[PDB]
């Protein structure tokens, strides 16, 4: 669909719930995935930080 | 109203419509008229077709009535509409005094419709020049032209078209008396006329005679051949 | 032909009937006479019915048209001055009585329409060819700020009147109630007369007419 | 920016832009005059200033006041021969609406009116598109006071404050910061505020007899036009 | 990941991924920088 | 006021003029139509120029217009300018019909329209209409018939005739490729998707990116069918087949 | 007086009408806007800031009924637009006397269209400067058209016209799809209404008016206002 915004907050939940739920390369993937989906947003105003 | 003096004077004294028109008739396709004593041959060349698709619509010969047929030149679309015009004229003129209508009367109505047309308001003057062949009562076969200024004019023989007066320099150096003398060799010396015309790679020609009492007779393509092969065979010999 | 209306103490009551009569013959038994003008205007048309209908789909065009220009509510003395400036333009050979009722900001307002183009306001009023049973019952009964229940009653005896009374009327009672805020359109208020039912059975069977040719062509 | 006849006629320039208009709209500032309208709670005040520098001529035929109807005013800006004839056309067109309606036109459709016969001589290219405008009052019911200026380019609009001419952006921004407080505004709240605006943006301190105000007011419906006796009133009014 | 933006991109984003590696202090460009670039450099695709 | 004036009637100083070949020049441009036939129907291939994802497709066609009950056109120019042309001698051949009551000539139809085409290239201080259109129909003199207007006012008889962006290059193939009477209406059909297959630049043959009606005589009806969207692309798969079994024997 | 009878409209020796090319500049500049049908009737939103607070909003109107069943807004200049407004009102007029019939917005379109094609040929005038967007629900299906100064017209699913449509466009091709309702257009029409617009989008700054098998309608402020609410 249309937002990519909302992408980025469930990327960075599952970055979350993996290395929380003890799965690192995987959460480093979906970090990474957030990453790159990220890199495209014009106002990410406090999730750059939440990212960071 | 768009009331508006198109055709002006020049400082020298010309009119630049109707000299500009007169090229637009001069790169038209070329149509070879003559008299003879008793029987007509007139016809246009150059074609021109796709050779494969319809060609019935294309005809620039016409007949005003039964005694009067009218070729052309100069752009298909404003001759038309004034051959509509003088079908509607001369069946008046029936409407009118009962004979049939003289070609000097027809004529005298084309170009007198013509000048008044150059003469009005926003108008351009017509882009076109006819050759009007009639066969009168009386049976006195004659022909008539007529200039996109509008001056009807007689003749004995006339081309106009793109590439004319190359042609009528051939027609004068080659009219005579002897060659009125056969209907189909007055036709051999018209096809004589469109061969000596300009490229014509045979299948180039449409003519159309009238013996002063019938309509207008078209040959098909069976005549064209062997009466260019009598040409070209008498031409051959002659050689 | 009757049609009638009234002013009672907050809107406006209108009633007729329905039968058009062409000569002595009767043509229709449902002719509705009371016609849309706008959501708080309506008409009643009497005399030639075409050309009550023509003129009242061309006015209730031009108020539909002046209103959607103006984003608000029409008035009656608009439509009103419409029609008394083109009646008298067309000189009477337009056929067309009218009653003229609205109940605009200014509240409840009635007309009378003659097809020369003279107007008056009235408080009630009968057109039509039994509109003199209907203006004796209305001059009998009539009180000023009546409520409208008496108003139906009022002005449905006195279509009734015009229903026993005259030949070129009588059948079902249309009405329409207007007020500030409610509009009330009803056609069959009431039945005063019926037709009878059939005694003798004259059903007739296929097979009873000759027939020399048939046609048949399918459809989809 | 400019291609062809466009810097001539009213035509569409390579911008997309037409010059004609705005260049009708400096038009209206070569008249030298700034007037300005200020709608009250239950009232309408206009207030403009004229300049008779002959004794001459006669101060009582410079009035840029116009009773159209009964209950409706205008001031005209621009140039008084096109404004004269406005004011004939917005008459006319008044009691076409009387004749055609049998009541009072509201004050928006007189002045969609006027902006729809605006949009003609722009609209063509073959006029000359009338340069001077156009501010109008009206009472109307379950409305009270309202204000519309039409301009030569056909455009119009309800203001609630209102300036035009010279100092017609200065006088604009003194007025939104006199309505940005909100203020509840009576009669001679209006008029003071009123006088204050190009009193203090033209900074003139004058005397009574350089202006002239059009009013009306709920209680009183009739647009009328103040004498200087009680426009002095308001003048020593306004001076604590 | 790229739709056929030219051969300039190419380098435009090639050249690019080695700045991330630079800026986390790598010695090795990897492969997430470069869809960390394409996105980027196809932002300036999508801008005006 | 004579200044702001363009002369948009008078002769160039060689003879022709400029206006109505500048709408020749316009007319090579913005469309792609067709008209094939040799037997039984007649076939107007159009290709469609608006492909954008977001078009209701209504209307039940997009360069085609039924004209009278027995025949159509299809159109190519100036939308806007063709949508008085349509409806323009759509009532001429109406008031025909109601003057003789009888279907109009299919033939002097088009010289009715094309004087009125005429007219405006000829007087009145008028821009001309930048349109050429094709013709289809079929009347009881001589059958199935085919016409192409052009903008000048002048008329023409043809049986196949594209007025594409790339007309003649078309023309030049539709010489290479016909037979005089026999060229069914499958035959053709199939030559035509050849024929928009060359001319389509853009390949592959999108089936919503062309418009292909058919006119045949039914008994008392002259059906004008106007084929769907799921029949293209059979014919375009057909055309697929034959080309590379064409190819690969080669 | 009278005319002059003389097209100020020619072709170019590269065959373009250059008044119309100009036209569609004029257009261009014209203030954003959207309109969007999803399976039930359309939604209409335009963006309509006043130049200051002096300003009534409340006098003037972006979206404007043509009939019972049918809206229209546009994208351009001002006083072009209410006159072809009125000349749309006469039609439905003239269609209504003859038909006894609210009219079909093809059958509207299919006159409007003549209407600016037939001024845009005509002697001594300079053509249109506006696009319109034309809603109405005629028999159960929605139906979104799109004119232009030339005087063709589109049948749209959604588009975007004013500045920066060539974004909004795009915007509508990656936001909507066949399965939408009213609401939801006005949901993703908010969301490409704030794409081009300025930093605050009040109950004012727009303009919505949509179509339902009821017929069209307008909105008012405050439903506006709760529309703007909870939105992006």
């Amino acid at each position: 669909m249309d937002d990519k915004a909302l992408l980025v907050e469930v990327q960075l939940l599952e970055s979350k719930t993996y290395h929380a739920l003890s799965n690192l390369p995987k959460a480093r993937a979906a970090l990474t995935s957030a990453r790159t989906t990220a890199n495209a947003i014009y106002c990410p105003p406090k999730l750059q930080a939440t990212l960071d | 109203s768009y009331d508006r003096a198109i055709t002006v004077f020049s400082p020298d004294g010309h009119l630049f419509q109707v000299e500009y028109a007169q090229e637009a008739v001069k790169k038209g396709s070329t149509a070879v008229g003559v008299r003879g004593r008793d029987i007509v041959v007139l016809g246009v060349e150059k074609k021109s077709v796709a050779k494969l698709q319809d060609e019935r619509t294309v005809r620039k010969i016409c007949a005003l009535d039964d005694n009067v047929c009218m070729a052309f030149a100069g752009l298909t679309a404003d001759a038309r509409i004034v051959i509509n015009r003088a079908r509607v004229e001369c069946q008046s003129h029936r409407l009118t005094v009962e004979d049939p209508v003289t070609v000097e009367y027809i004529t005298r109505y084309i170009a007198s419709l013509k000048q008044r047309y150059t003469q009005s308001n926003g108008r351009r003057p017509f882009g076109i020049s006819a050759l009007i062949v009639g066969f009168d009562f009386d049976g006195t076969p004659r022909l008539y032209q007529t200039d996109p200024s509008g001056t009807y004019h007689a003749w004995k023989a006339n081309a106009i078209g793109r590439g004319a007066k190359s042609v009528r320099e051939f027609l004068e150096k080659n009219y005579t008396d002897e060659a009125i003398e056969t209907d189909d060799l007055t036709i051999k010396l018209v096809i004589k006329a469109l061969l000596e015309v300009v490229q014509s790679g045979g299948k180039n020609i449409e003519l159309a005679v009238m013996r002063r009492d019938q309509s207008l007779k078209i040959l098909n393509p069976e005549e064209i051949e062997k009466y260019v092969a009598e040409i070209e065979k008498e031409k051959e010999e002659n050689e | 032909t009757t049609i009638a209306g009234v002013v009672y103490k907050d809107g406006i009551v209108l009633g007729a009937d329905t039968r058009a009569t062409e000569g002595m013959v009767v043509a229709d038994k449902n002719c509705s006479k009371i016609h849309f003008i706008s959501p708080n205007i309506y008409c009643c048309g009497a005399g030639t019915a075409a050309d009550t209908d023509m003129t009242t789909q061309l006015i209730s065009s031009n108020l539909e048209l002046h209103s959607l220009s103006t984003g608000r509510l029409p008035r009656v003395v608009t439509a009103n001055r419409m029609l008394k400036q083109m009646l008298f333009r067309y000189q009477g050979y337009i056929g067309a009585a009218l009653v003229l009722g609205g109940v605009d900001v200014t509240g409840p307002h009635l007309y009378s329409i003659y097809p020369h183009g003279s107007t008056d306001k009235l408080p009630y009023v009968t057109m039509g060819s039994g509109s003199l049973a209907a203006m004796a019952v209305f001059e009998d009964k009539f009180r000023p700020d009546m409520e409208e229940e008496e108003a139906k009653n009022l002005v449905s005896e006195a279509i009734a009147a015009g229903i026993f009374n005259d030949l070129g009327s009588g059948s079902n009672i249309d009405l329409c109630v207007i007020s500030k805020n409610k509009l009330d359109f009803l056609r069959p208020y009431t039945v005063p007369n019926k037709k009878g039912t059939r005694l003798g059975r004259y059903r007739c069977e296929k097979g009873t007419t000759a027939v020399l040719t048939e046609k048949i062509t399918p459809l989809e | 920016s400019s291609a062809g006849f466009d810097r001539h006629i009213t035509i569409f320039s390579p911008e997309g832009r037409l010059y004609q208009v705005e260049y009708a709209f400096k038009a209206i500032n070569q008249g030298g005059l700034t007037s300005v309208a200020v709608r009250g709670k239950d009232c309408a005040v206009i207030v403009t200033q004229k300049k008779v520098p002959d004794k001459l001529l006669d101060s009582s035929t410079v009035t840029h006041l116009f009773k159209i109807t009964e209950n409706i005013g205008c001031v005209m800006t621009g140039m008084t021969a096109d404004s004269r004839s406005q004011v004939q056309r917005a008459r006319y067109e008044a009691a076409n609406w009387k004749y055609k309606y049998g009541y009072e036109i509201p004050v928006d459709m007189l002045c969609k009116r006027i902006a729809d016969i605006s949009q003609v001589y722009t609209q063509n290219a073959e006029m000359r598109p009338l340069g001077c405008c156009m501010i109008l009052i009206g009472i109307d019911e379950e409305q009270g006071p309202q204000v519309y200026k039409c301009d030569p380019a056909g455009y119009y609009c309800g203001f609630k404050a209102t300036a035009a001419g010279v100092k017609q952006t200065e006088s604009t921004s003194f007025l939104e910061k006199k309505v940005k407080k909100k203020f509840d505004w009576t009669f001679e709240q209006t008029v003071e505020t009123a006088i204050t605006c190009l009193s203090t943006v033209l900074s003139i301190d004058f005397k009574p007899s350089e202006i002239e105000v059009g009013v009306v007011t709920v209680e009183n419906p009739k647009f009328r036009i103040l004498t200087e006796a009680e426009i002095d009133a308001h003048l020593v009014a306004l001076a604590e | 990941l790229m739709p056929g933006a030219s051969g300039a991109e190419v380098k435009g984003v090639c050249t690019e991924a080695g700045m991330y590696a630079l800026r986390e202090r790598r010695v090795h460009v990897t492969q997430e920088d470069f869809e960390m670039a394409v996105a980027k450099v196809m932002q300036k695709d999508s801008e005006k | 006021s004579r200044r702001y004036d363009s002369r948009t009637t008078i002769f160039s100083p060689e003879g022709r003029l400029y206006q109505v070949e500048y709408a020749m020049e316009a007319i090579g441009h913005a469309g792609t139509c067709l008209g094939i036939l040799a037997n039984d129907g007649v076939l107007l291939a159009a290709e469609r120029r608006n492909i954008h994802k977001l078009l209701d497709e209504v209307f039940f066609s997009e360069k085609i217009y039924k004209l009278n009950e027995d025949m159509a056109c299809s159109v190519a120019g100036i939308t806007s300018d063709a949508n008085v042309l349509t409806n323009e001698l759509r009532l001429i051949a109406q008031r025909y019909l109601l003057q003789y009551q009888e279907p109009i000539p299919c033939e002097q139809l088009v010289t009715a329209l094309c004087d009125i085409k005429q007219a405006y290239t000829q007087f009145g201080g008028k821009r001309p209409f930048g349109v050429s259109l094709l013709y289809i129909g079929w009347d009881k003199h001589y059958g199935f018939q085919l016409y192409q207007s052009d903008p000048s006012g002048n008329y023409g008889g043809w049986k196949a005739t594209c007025i594409g962006n790339n007309s003649a290059a078309a023309v030049s193939m539709l010489k290479q490729d016909y037979k005089e009477g026999e060229m069914t209406l499958k035959s053709a059909l199939a030559l035509a998707i050849k024929v928009l297959n060359k001319t389509m630049d853009v390949s592959k043959l999108s089936a919503e990116k062309v418009e292909i009606a058919t006119l045949t005589r039914e008994n008392g009806k002259t059906v004008i069918r106007v084929l769907k969207q799921k029949e293209v692309e059979q014919l375009i798969k057909k055309h697929e087949e034959e080309e590379a079994k064409a190819e690969r024997e080669k | 007086e009278r005319g002059y009878s003389f097209s100020l409209t020619t072709f170019s020796p590269s065959g373009k009408l250059v008044q119309i090319e100009y036209a569609l500049a004029a257009v261009a500049g014209g203030a954003p806007s959207v309109g969007i049908k999803a399976a039930n009737g359309v939604v209409l939103a335009t963006e309509k800031k006043q130049k200051s607070i002096l300003y009534d909003e409340r006098s003037v109107h972006k979206v404007e009924p043509i009939t019972k069943h049918i809206g229209l807004v546009y994208s351009g200049m001002g006083p072009d637009y209410r006159v072809l407004v009125h000349r749309a009102r006469k039609l439905a007029q003239q269609y209504y006397l003859v038909y006894q019939e609210p009219i079909p917005t093809a059958q509207l379109v299919q006159r409007v269209a003549s209407v600016m094609q037939e001024y845009t040929q005509s002697g001594g005038v300079r053509p249109f400067g506006v696009s319109l967007l034309i809603c109405g629900w005629n028999e159960g299906r929605p139906y979104l058209f799109q004119s232009d100064p030339s005087g063709a017209y589109f049948a749209w699913k959604a588009t975007a016209m004013g500045k920066n449509y060539v974004n909004g466009k795009t915007f509508l091709e990656k936001r909507y799809n066949e399965d939408l309702e009213l609401e939801d257009a006005i949901h993703t029409a908010i969301l490409t209404l704030k794409e081009s617009f300025e930093g605050q989008m009040t109950e004012d700054n727009i303009e919505v008016g949509i179509c339902n098998e009821a017929g069209f309608r307008r909105l008012t402020p405050t439903e506006v206002k709760d529309y703007l609410a909870a939105i992006a």
